[PDB]
């Protein structure tokens, strides 16, 4: 998964709690996501909020 | 004994635009002589003398040329006008003989002029100036105390924020209970020349130096 | 170059301002606001011009005077070639 | 040489025990000697004497010195009070030359003993005397500016909480954010006459000496 989005998660918190539960989910499964920066390449700028289960 | 220097220190202080040495100066030329309070923050030029001293300047150099001391204040009033929004000194990396140079081309012919300067008195550094900064001191440490206890009541009504609340929290700012020693630890170890004494207390040192 | 750097001096300015001064004060063109008061004192026999601004006395220059002996001469020179400029200046209208 | 300034600086703020005077005094024990310093940046009295002219004022000229140094130094060593524990400092302010007659009196029969406010050493205090308003300014006016900015982001969070509910109910605790201008214009048109605390300098030995020591520990 690529975007320019370094952590999209200023919505309603129950989405990013829902998105982690299903990501622990496909984990469980076996399912595994990368994403990586793309707005600002160098500088571990990205994954302000994905660098806590997903890697 | 009081009238001269009370008038003068309602007068902002001057910093001279040399960028090689921090000048607080006072001017204030309108009567009762001339007020040229020249202070490189290590000796103040006392220069509250009659006109002896200006009349020697102006004929021990200008034996055609002379003024009358009217035109010499309206002259120093004038002086450092188009400078408060160029009268500029430069100093020297010599020995004790403090010799000023003034090297501008105006005419093709140097110009020559002498800086009389006196020995600096070294008990010229420790009776007045710092009892109104304690003053300010004071006022600074008032000014945070009351600014500790405006977050300390609402600290505590955030605590009410948590039952009427829930709102939206990111989870990573959560309000643990005050600790006296994570707050002195935090304000001492994390966040602890003279240009910028100068350029950062030159507003702010109006503000209190009155009353 | 006797007195002048009194007047870069007193006032703290540098060349070119003079130099535009002169320039624009020696040739043509006056302000009709700013008012020249040139008192060319013949009664008190003392040779001295004055600018006078904001009520203030100063400085403005020196001129010793020594009399000329061919006055005539050079004054119908000047004349003549202020003609002589006229009529260069005619004919280059008229071929332009 | 630079033990001196740096051995006597660190002299916590503390009230000389004058009888009549408030002066600001510190002086702190220093193995080489005592050197009181004052700083307040209009004209200096402060003790400071070259040991080879002391000497031959000693010698030839003072003949009242009948106590070796050695026992001035072990009474300078063998005195780890600050405070006086109940040799009280009495001043006569009459005259221009402030003489504090320091009666040095250790237990019983006072010893008689004056001081003399003489010139200072020009370089050392040209050359430290300056520095406490820099020290001050970097370090103390800007970690208040960082607390008053902490105190912004706390008023932010309190507002954004405000605007994404948790609406503020009683009446108790309706108040408004803090403005900075806004207090220091009711500080000068409203409590400034009211706010004057000079005294005798109560946070002088309790707030000032330790944020200042804090200030000038740099």
């Amino acid at each position: 998964l690529f975007t320019n989005e370094d952590n999209p998660h200023g919505n309603d918190s129950a989405k990013a709690s829902r998105a982690r539960t299903k990501a622990g989910d496909l984990r469980d499964t076996g399912i595994f996501l990368d994403l990586m920066h793309l707005k600002k390449p160098g500088g571990f700028d990205i994954s302000l909020f994905y660098r806590d289960i997903i890697s | 004994m009081e009238e001269l220097e009370q008038g003068l220190l309602m007068q902002p202080w001057a910093w001279l635009q040399l960028a090689e040495n921090s000048l607080l100066a006072k001017v204030f030329i309108t009567k009762q002589g001339y007020a040229l309070l020249v202070s490189d923050l290590q000796q103040v030029w006392h220069e509250q003398v009659d006109t002896s001293v200006v009349s020697q300047r102006a004929k021990e150099l200008n034996k055609r040329l002379t003024a009358p001391p009217a035109a010499f204040l309206c002259h120093l009033d004038n002086l450092l006008r188009p400078l408060l929004k160029e009268a500029t000194f430069s100093c020297d990396c010599v020995a004790d003989a403090l010799i000023l140079r003034v090297r501008s081309e105006l005419s093709g012919l140097p110009f020559y002029w002498n800086f009389h300067c006196m020995l600096a008195s070294p008990s010229l550094v420790s009776q007045h100036l710092i009892r109104p900064l304690m003053g300010m001191s004071l006022a600074l440490q008032c000014q945070v105390r009351e600014l500790a206890t405006l977050l300390h009541m609402k600290d505590l009504e955030i605590q009410d924020y948590q039952e009427s609340g829930a709102t939206l929290i990111r989870d990573r700012l959560k309000t643990e209970p005050f600790e006296e020693n994570s707050f002195l630890e935090q304000f001492m170890i994390e966040k602890l020349d003279g240009k910028p004494f100068v350029m950062n207390l030159q507003d702010l040192y109006m503000a209190v130096t009155t009353q | 170059e006797s007195e002048i750097s009194q007047e870069a001096d007193d006032m703290a300015m540098e060349k070119g301002k003079y130099v535009g001064e002169l320039r624009k004060a020696l040739l043509s063109g006056a302000g009709p606001a700013d008012v020249y008061t040139f008192n060319f004192s013949k009664e008190s026999c003392y040779f001295f011009f004055e600018k006078n601004l904001k009520d203030v006395s100063f400085r403005l220059g020196s001129f010793n005077l020594e009399k000329v002996e061919n006055p005539a001469e050079v004054i119908r020179e000047l004349i003549c070639y202020c003609l002589d400029t006229i009529a260069e200046n005619q004919a280059k209208n008229e071929h332009l």
